[PDB]
């Protein structure tokens, strides 16, 4: 846990708590997509959380090997529970960037929104959000454009930022 | 604490949709 | 919204988003305990969230007048969504201090835990937590003792801190 | 983001109960 402590916002005792919990509740030593889906389907039982769970699982699976090891699980938790707003937004951008190419296109945003609406149990609004986010009008939202609009003081962007914070 | 906040997701979604003409 | 902006972590445009949302979804201009219970019963449908909702409502109702005005709603959200860990812990202490006397006794902690377990759908563990938290052994947990143990590096306290963060 | 975190409440509760002898 020494290296993990040095790489995350957790002390060794916090990592021992997470580790013990991880070894008990998840014996294979990794979190598979099936587990993510179960965790979210339990919590959002009155909707279909499978797609969102899928994107979320891919967000945790940084190596894209289909297996979230303890190290990956803690790294994500470190950011989500204790990272700066800057780190949290970057983690979120990477969640929306489905195919992990470093860009978010309108379809991808559309898929993310539908996955969220499916979880909570549309198009028009997204075309409005995407247009405001794609600053240079070239059909792709880069990390820099994402950071800017998701921290800018514009009523529409503020609305979206609030939803994302609660999300 | 996150669970307490998360419960306001419907309100959040409604607040955002309220500004999308 | 000028004074509110000066008193919270929200800019005027963020407050306008919250305000518009508040005027639509909650026409009386205040949030009554019945609304809090409905909001939480919706989100946690497979359990009884009424008691927790009750303590939470009392936490928002700082004036203890039985009515959460927009100002009170935003003040709480400011802390929960953007306050420092110090401010968030103080808000939380006040949530657990059911009778608002500035002290948390074992019964109160017991009630809070049961309300949470009821929401998620016991005694022994709480007697262990309370004992570790009441530093001077006088049967009451003050804000200072709460802050200390909920920021200290002890495996049991770390376990509890994690649960509270996720809670 | 809070909703995503909140879903891990069962795990959190289990992790805490795992240290209470
Ligand atoms: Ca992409
Ligand atoms: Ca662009
Ligand atoms: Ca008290
Ligand atoms: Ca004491």
């Amino acid at each position: 846990l020494e290296q993990l402590e040095a790489q995350t916002n957790f002390t060794k005792r916090e990592l021992q708590v997470l580790y013990r919990g991880f070894k008990n509740e998840c014996p294979s030593g990794v979190v598979n997509e099936e587990t993510f889906k179960q965790i979210y389907a339990q919590f959002f039982p009155h909707g279909d959380a499978s797609t969102y769970a899928h994107y979320l699982f891919n967000a945790f699976d940084t190596t894209q090997t289909g297996s979230v090891k303890f190290e990956d699980f803690v790294t994500a938790l470190s950011i989500l529970l204790r990272g700066t707003v800057h780190e949290k937004l970057r983690w979120t951008f990477n969640l929306y960037d489905i195919n992990k190419d470093g860009y978010i296109n309108k379809e991808e945003m559309m898929d993310i929104v539908k996955a969220i609406y499916d979880m909570m149990g549309p198009r028009q609004h997204v075309d409005v959000f995407f247009q405001k986010m794609d600053k240079n009008k070239d059909g792709i939202v880069t990390l820099d454009e994402f950071l800017e609009s998701c921290q800018e003081d514009d009523n529409i962007m503020r609305s979206l930022q609030l939803f994302q914070n609660v999300m | 604490m996150a669970a307490g906040v998360a419960a306001w997701l419907p309100f959040a979604r409604a607040a955002a949709i309220g500004w999308m003409p």
